[PDB]
């Protein structure tokens, strides 16, 4: 069947540039389970980063929560790098304090 | 070459005496007794020369003339109703059997205290209610077909749920025409 | 017990038929009886092992039986023609007094394959009226429209077939009497405990086994292809 | 209304060994326990802090059910890759969901339980609880063992009786997290996207259960985000409109959820 | 607790 | 423990036979099994049931509201249903694995209509050894002891049944190789 | 229907190899393994839901080993036989895991040493001229004896066919020396007919004990026969007197 | 004291086709019906002029009988190879013989029925005609069947039944040849044999039935015997010699003992 | 006249 | 297995230099079935020659009378040559009217 899925990258708690927080990147509505997501910090995959147990919605497509505790800063670029046997090239999202 | 009766009734539990004559026998001609349960495969039930036989199943009495036969079926049960062929077979190297008209035999349940009622049982997917259904009679009483040829009249059917030790006659009958009912249904039933 | 295969056949007048048997182990006597239409259980041939002993009851030159082996025995219809269609019912023995029978191969042999039709079965819920004069709920089940007469039923109360308190009509009902190339009806009853039918909500099921076209046969014609096939209908129990 | 729903996932990998299999069970929004048997522990674990007590007999017990779900799944994929008539090589998935629901009151409202092969319904147990859907050809021979079998009785069984048995005895376990409602700090954000064209985006953070209702009303074609985990039990979600220039203050937010003595209604402070 | 008892198909 | 019956139950047969299973520690997801088994040949499935009443073609389940109790009920006992009874539960898995108890070894007494006990001498065929006595056609509520005298040998009572001539006779066999020895006075009485 | 299993007997010295067969119900995916060692009842040792091996909890050691590959017929092979195997195994077969189809069983004996089995002689003793007055009946009595272990199946044959009705046989045999274990075993059976049935001179009564004992394969070397499987019986003929 | 055998030969030909088939029927010493395959008429045929006016049906039935054992044995042929582990190269031969005996009571005195396999006992009906003799390891698995057939059964019901009925019905049908004793005409001949020693043959000639006794008694006895042969026209010949001293014929005087002689005839050598 | 009915071996 | 033949030859009716008559072989106690036999005038086979229908005796050996009608005369000599599967080559026996 595939599904393509949805990321969306946020912080858990309202983004300060200075005070430690998580950065989450949501993985949803995809199909199959079989899926790659890396949290970028400056264009570097981090390696400890932390993910949900896999579950799926009504509809059968899956989702999982990545994450790992960062604190944000005013220079400092974090994104989610997402790749899926249903994206051609892998896809980045980069993670901006306002969505 | 071998004459029976075209039907016989037994009330179960009782013994059943099928006859069977055959005059024209010889010496080295033996008397074999088969049966068929609805149509599947004959059976072998029992049989003899001159002295008198008696096995599992049955017994089997030969006339001194030799002339006449009785086939005893000891405690006749619902399972006996079936056709019951009487076939004379010369010894010889095949032993191939002639099948005769046979003798059917109707094992009668006996229901002590009937109660004959017609019901109406509802259609799965329903508005035609097509079907109507006699039951609790006596087997002693004879089901006729319609003479309509727009309704249908079954045969009469004995069924029994051993575990609760009962047994019920039944007789369905159903019509595609406009004008349907049942009690009319089994007009021409004694 | 004497096994024969298939357990029931339906044909085109021209085509060619072959009826199995196998008989009880060790039996050197193997015999093929049949019933055509009409008349009663005649006897085809005698086979002593491998090797044929009486023929006297073979028809014609359309009817071959071998037995090469001297175990299993092959009966060839070639062409197959209307008058044929009945029962062929083989048999075993050892010592030639005791026949014992298989269970029979039904053949019908049809002009035009095209007035065959599978049964359509309904299952009608007990009489509310009976269930208060009775403590019994008879359900009764009619299968109708059905070509030829190649029908087994069976009731099935959840998953196990049931035996007691069943009674099927052994003839099927002919629906338009006179005509011939007419198609059969077939009824059955369960009877059930007053309780078992209202009290659970207890699944009935009426299965009907049609044998009609293997999947080889040729059709054509707008509507689906007969085919050999289990026809059913269901009924739960009802408190209400 | 409250629910213990499970998800069971199970996918064939040709290329490597056994079929990867995954349990997780859910008290409404919140996950308790969970089994991956490509993992350190092929057992079932807590995912909760209320769980940690629970005791070596019900880690034991549940541990069998996920390892023995596994072990039949294991045959599933390969029964119905022969249905389907596909090749070894292909990788394909199959999953199996069961809940039940309580009602107002305390009691059973419903309960459902459906299998889907490779992100497609399959076999599905119908609202009486007593017959199957088949989507699918193939749906109804494995259809044909589950009547037969009466898998409804046993699978009617664990929902009505066992289900809410233990969705009872968890929501009391976890009575202190679980029955407490945490409702929705909402704000308005406001982004200038160009001079003549504005943006106004309605968040609603830290709330559970995750239901919600976040509308955008004028005295009218809203963006929505798939409400998304806070990463801490909680949730969050956010609605924008597109409005004119100025006039930022005719558009007003309307946030609905369970735990809110009344519907919130923002407009955009600045 | 999860389902004792699945699907065979 | 998990499930206790009867170690034995005797039945006239005609008359229906209650089997007694205590369960107290049963669950809700436990249902209630019982099979048989026809001297050691297969068991064989008889009912089962969870929580209310069952019947089938052969048995009747009555578990009780409790559940702690079960009674299995042959309508009409049989010398078909002389047999161990084992009453099982099993806990709704994936395997659904029966554990046997002990059981209820349930004696369908033959209903001998007109008893006449006697003990018969059979011949051996190539003789001298006489050697077997019988003792035959003694009505079911009687007991056969054992020997005591080692040379001697006694079997159990055996039911019989010549159903064409619809007759049932009890029987035991006595033999002893100690050459000099009586039949009427072995099976003491 | 019915699980069919194979072979209905083995007795075998300890280190040999077995293997035991089952066919299950055609149809049905799920196939078990249960069995009863001698004074223990029936214990459950394995379940295949087709090919798959589901549950082995019950499977007591490495010398048993179990494989349904094609996912239909199972095997189990003891490798080495030892002493405590002995009991009966039965097979079962169910489709909707609720009902299990047993089989017949394997009866599976492992001895010491095989110079100790021995076949069974067998007499049939004619009806008491008393009973036949008496009753208008005749028991006929047959006994099996000195036979070792007890694995013999009694049938009786009238004139070729094998009769059922009227008859009946010991379900238990009688030890032989009853203190002593490796002890040899006795058996016995009625036959019941008419008094006229037997005193017809024409008919022949027959008294057939299989045994199950050794096969070609294993060695003997002991001066009396080869105490094989093999059917002795014993023979009467009705007399008018 | 009278009987009714037949006497059946199967011989298989690997060469050729099917097995020759023969069968010969004698009520005593005299042959009155024959079967043989491979002829002209493949039906069993009179072969005594008082069995010329039996009909159709009876014809008719012999015939299948004769055909219906010689297919039987056919197989039986080739059962046997099989058994035997025989070649189908080589031609084997398979002998069957059945008698029913009357008393002089007139009733069933005895009845016996044997088939041989290359003239050798296989399988013999015991005198209680209700058990089998097996020669042979094969011949037990021949007898396991005709055993748990009860062919014994048949056997008995035809040879105490049917062979006396129909013997019975052949003694008055041929009771002008059949019940006619035709005693021996006996004479003595004398050959030299030497100078010191001389033989004396006694002669009897023309006599049914064939049992006879010819006995060579000196005053105060190693006789030379032939087996009794056919004449050629139902009746039968044989004679008894003995070696004598030259000159001394006279002490010598045979003693002819037929059923057929009011008296038994006492002969010396005419001079 | 001949048996009727001869030995099968 | 296999008995040799025994062949006596002699005639149905005392011989009668003159008289018409029937000359007999008869060959007995052989084993198998299959045999030759011809009667023999002063050599040379006679055709016309006749045989009984095979029969055996109790001993399983077979027997069987050839004969011919011929007229014996003072010179004339009748023999009878038996071949067999027992007899390397052909056994001839000589028609001899005092035995």
């Amino acid at each position: 069947i595939q599904r393509t899925p949805k990321i969306q990258v946020y912080s858990r708690h309202p983004a300060e540039n200075g005070k430690s927080n998580f950065l989450n990147c949501y993985v949803s509505g995809f199909h199959p389970s079989d899926i790659e997501v890396d949290l970028l910090k400056n264009g570097e995959r981090i390696e400890k980063v932390e993910h949900s147990d896999l579950s799926f919605s009504k509809d059968w497509s899956f989702y999982l929560l990545y994450y790992t505790e960062f604190t944000p800063t005013e220079k400092d670029e974090y994104a989610c790098r997402v790749n899926h046997v249903t994206l051609s090239q892998p896809k980045i999202v980069k993670w901006d304090r306002d969505m | 070459k071998t004459t029976q009766p075209p039907s016989m009734d037994v009330a179960e539990g009782r013994a059943a005496n099928l006859p069977c004559n055959h005059s024209t026998i010889s010496g080295n001609e033996y008397v074999y007794w088969y049966r068929q349960i609805h149509s599947q495969g004959p059976q072998y039930i029992i049989h003899g020369l001159k002295n008198n036989e008696t096995n599992e199943m049955a017994s089997l009495i030969i006339t001194e003339d030799r002339k006449s036969s009785t086939l005893i079926l000891p405690h006749a049960t619902l399972r006996d109703t079936a056709v019951y062929y009487c076939i004379v077979v010369r010894s010889s190297n095949t032993g191939k059997l002639i099948f005769g008209q046979g003798t059917t035999l109707q094992v009668k349940p006996d229901i002590q205290n009937p109660d004959p009622a017609v019901y109406q049982l509802r259609d799965s997917k329903s508005s035609d209610k097509s079907v109507c259904l006699f039951t609790d009679f006596d087997s002693q009483t004879n089901v006729s077909q319609s003479k309509d040829s727009d309704v249908y009249i079954t045969d009469k059917c004995v069924l029994d749920m051993r575990s609760m030790d009962f047994k019920s006659n039944s007789a369905v009958a159903w019509s595609n025409k406009s004008d349907f009912a049942c009690a009319n249904a089994f007009n021409n039933s004694i | 017990g004497v096994t024969q295969f298939p357990s029931h056949s339906v044909i085109e007048k021209g085509q060619t038929v072959t009826l199995r048997c196998d008989p009880i182990s060790g039996h050197d006597n193997l015999y093929w009886y049949r019933r055509v239409m009409g008349k009663e259980i005649k006897f085809l041939l005698h086979f002593v092992k491998e090797s044929k002993q009486d023929e006297s009851g073979m028809p014609n030159n359309r009817f071959l039986a071998e037995r090469t082996g001297g175990t299993y025995s092959t009966l060839k219809v070639q062409p197959a023609e209307l008058e044929d269609s009945g029962v062929y019912f083989c048999a075993s023995s050892q010592d030639r007094d005791t026949q014992y029978f298989g269970p029979g191969t039904r053949l019908t042999v049809l002009e035009d394959l095209k007035n065959v039709f599978p049964p359509e079965v309904a299952v009608f819920e007990p009489s509310e009226a009976e269930i208060s004069h009775t403590q019994k709920a008879t359900l009764v089940c009619l299968a109708t429209g059905f070509y030829p007469d190649h029908v087994e039923l069976s009731w099935w109360v959840n998953g196990k077939e049931v035996h007691s308190g069943v009674c099927t009509d052994p003839q099927p009902l002919k629906e338009q009497p006179a005509l011939n190339d007419s198609r059969y009806a077939l009824s059955s009853r369960l009877r059930v405990s007053a309780t078992f039918w209202q009290n659970p909500r207890n699944h009935f099921r009426c299965q009907v086994q049609f044998y009609g076209l293997s999947e080889n046969d040729e059709w054509t014609q707008d509507r689906a292809k007969p085919v050999t096939q289990i026809v059913s209908a269901e009924a739960w129990g009802r408190a209400d | 209304s409250h629910s213990l729903k499970y998800f069971h996932t199970s996918v064939s990998r040709p290329g490597r060994g056994e079929p990867r299999f995954i349990s997780v069970g859910y008290v409404d929004d919140t996950q308790f326990v969970r089994f991956d048997n490509d993992a350190a522990s092929p057992r079932m674990v807590p995912r909760a802090p209320w769980m940690e007590q629970e005791g070596s007999e019900y880690w034991d017990r549940e541990t069998r059910s996920a390892r023995d779900t596994a072990q039949i799944f294991r045959v599933n994929l390969r029964t119905l890759r022969g249905y389907y008539n596909q090749s070894e090589a292909g990788s394909h998935t199959l999953q199996w969901m069961h809940g039940c629901e309580l009602g107002p009151d305390g009691r059973f409202l419903r309960g459902y339980e459906q299998c889907a092969y490779d992100g497609k319904d399959y076999l599905t147990l119908n609202e009486d609880l007593r017959s199957w859907t088949a989507v699918d050809t193939a749906a109804q021979i494995s259809e044909q063992k589950s009547n037969d079998a009466s898998e409804a009785e046993h699978q009617r069984a664990y929902l009505e009786d066992t289900c809410v048995e233990w969705l009872h005895k968890y929501l009391e376990k976890g009575k202190e997290t679980l029955l407490h409602l945490e409702p929705p700090k909402t704000h308005v954000t406001h982004h200038p996207i160009s001079d003549h064209e504005a943006t106004l985006r309605c968040w609603a953070l830290g709330f559970y259960p995750a239901e919600i209702t976040l509308t955008w009303q004028q005295d009218q074609d809203t963006e929505l985000v798939e409400t998304r985990p806070a990463g801490d039990g909680t949730f969050q979600k956010w609605a924008a409109v597109v409005v004119p220039s100025g006039e930022e203050q005719r558009y007003t937010c309307h946030v609905q959820h369970e735990g809110l003595p009344e519907p919130v209604t923002l407009r955009w402070k600045p | 607790v999860m389902a004792p008892r699945t699907l065979i198909a």
